[PDB]
């Protein structure tokens, strides 16, 4: 599969956003959807993750509450809503599968194929 | 839950490198290992700890044991140099370690 | 979930001999030496039961004419359940007995089942004997009824017999342990209930799900490094015969005729 993303751009903290990765192939469905961010100038950090059915989700403790991923298998699509957005939120946003269908599997894979990431820049 | 990674490690092209990753009790999980060019997507190079996704070159040889996952590059040549990152699981978050940069002269 | 495997691997299907088998206890009244003639659906003697091989993947639906009979060499546990249903699809309700490690769950809902369903297993380093399975059954499970959860139902020959008459699922099986190559062994054995569902539900197709290891990962596949272990199952059809069938002195099932 290949995923491409869209949806990030410039907006003033406290905005919102709704980052779409939407994959080549719709055998999609079958990988668990994983959201990871670069930050400018520092390194790679995990952000959310959810099943590959959508019944499992997951967030960092530092998006908790404010994040509310989705994916739509029927579009071959992954979603994030990005909720009072911070300045400390700026980034670039990948979009990674995992291959494990649940949490429980998580761990015995990885974030094999990595869509091009999308800058999300959150200032005045 | 934390991993720790030197700032950067220098080789020379042909020798052996290696890039170390040490966590709380790390080795009772399985610890990936990233590769990400400057300014590109990350590779999956090394996944549960000692295998490798297909069309990585075998000389990407990795390893974890009690508390440090460590990430050796055989033959370390021109287009090795990049940044890797350790990564576990933990209470399904995941948690990437800091990243080392890896300078092939 | 819902990765699909089999691409063209379409090799003709092979045939065994169940010789004498698939009989079972067709009543729960104890009966002492006697020889008790019962007209139910049973496995006719020396039919052709199919011989499917788990390392082709092998999970075709197959037709639930009356009832079958489900037989299942599985020297590892490989061969963990059924999709039994009339679609296999939504706007039908179809029914899915799954068995983890230490129990079984019995569902009957709308499933959505995958076209090539299984399970994943692996075996966490922290410890060799978890095997944790992951769910590549169904894509969508909603707007259900019946959930049914204990003991788990499983070279360790396993077999099993699935009618579904009046509206209950009946389940027989007996699990022996089995030394020879290939096939299934002559000797006598008389499978007897595990459970009496009341499902209430249509059911023409099925559809059996095996336990694949990730042996590798290409990078975006889904379909790269699922091996399956090694074992075989083997799926024969139930008709209506009139068997005569022989109790032991100690009520259990020695031998019969067809």
């Amino acid at each position: 599969v290949q995923l491409v993303e869209s949806g990030g751009g410039l907006v003033k903290p406290g905005g919102s956003l709704r980052l779409s990765c939407a994959a080549s192939e719709f055998t999609f469905s079958s990988y668990s959807m994983n959201w990871v961010r670069q930050a400018p100038g520092k390194g790679l950090e995990w952000v959310s993750s959810i099943s590959s059915s959508g019944s499992q989700i997951y967030y960092a403790d530092s998006v908790k509450g404010r994040f509310t991923i989705s994916r739509d298998n029927a579009k071959k699509s992954l979603y994030l809503q990005m909720n009072s957005l911070r300045v400390e939120d700026t980034a670039v946003y990948y979009c990674a599968t995992n291959g494990g269908a649940h949490s429980s599997t998580w761990s015995f894979y990885g974030m094999d194929v990595w869509g091009q990431g999308t800058t999300v820049t959150v200032s005045s | 839950y934390e991993l720790t990674q030197p700032p950067s490690v220098s080789v020379s092209p042909g020798q052996t490198a290696t890039i170390t990753c040490s966590g709380d009790k790390l080795g009772d999980k399985y610890a990936c290992w990233y590769q990400q060019r400057p300014g590109q997507s990350p590779v999956l190079v090394i996944y549960q700890d000692s295998k490798r996704p297909s069309g990585i070159p075998e000389r990407f040889s990795g390893s974890n044991s009690g508390n440090t996952a460590t990430l050796t590059i055989g033959g370390t040549q021109a287009m090795d140099e990049a940044a890797y990152f350790c990564q576990a699981w933990d209470s399904n978050t995941g948690v990437f370690g800091g990243g080392t940069k890896l300078t092939v002269l | 979930q819902c990765v699909n495997l089999t691409t063209r691997t379409q090799l003709p299907p092979a045939y065994t001999n169940s010789f004498t088998r698939g009989v079972y206890y067709p009543d729960k009244v104890f009966r002492s030496s006697v020889l008790h003639s019962t007209q139910d659906l049973f496995l006719p003697f020396f039919s052709n039961v199919t011989w499917f091989h788990a390392k082709r993947f092998d999970n075709p639906v197959l037709p639930f004419n009356d009832g079958v009979y489900f037989a299942s060499t599985e020297k590892s546990n490989i061969i963990r359940g059924w999709i039994f249903g009339t679609t296999l699809d939504s706007k039908t309700q179809s029914l899915l007995i799954v068995n983890n490690a230490t129990n079984v769950v019995i569902k009957v809902c709308e499933f959505q089942f995958c076209n090539d369903p299984f399970l994943g297993v692996y075996y966490h380093k922290n410890n060799k004997s978890w095997m944790e399975s992951e769910f590549r059954v169904y894509s969508s499970a909603n707007n259900c009824t019946f959930e049914y959860v204990s003991q788990p139902f499983l070279k360790n020959l396993r077999e099993f017999v699935f009618k579904n008459i009046d509206g209950y699922f009946k389940i027989y099986s007996k699990h022996t342990p089995i030394n020879l190559v290939r096939d299934l062994p002559q000797g006598f054995s008389a499978l007897e209930p595990l459970v009496d569902l009341p499902i209430g539900i249509n059911i023409t197709r099925f559809q059996t799900l095996l336990a694949l290891h990730r042996s590798y990962l290409t990078p975006g596949d889904s379909s790269s490094g699922w091996t399956a272990g090694a074992a075989a199952y083997y799926v024969g059809y139930l008709q209506p015969r009139t068997f005569l069938l022989k109790y032991n002195e100690n009520g259990t099932i020695t031998d019969a005729v067809d």
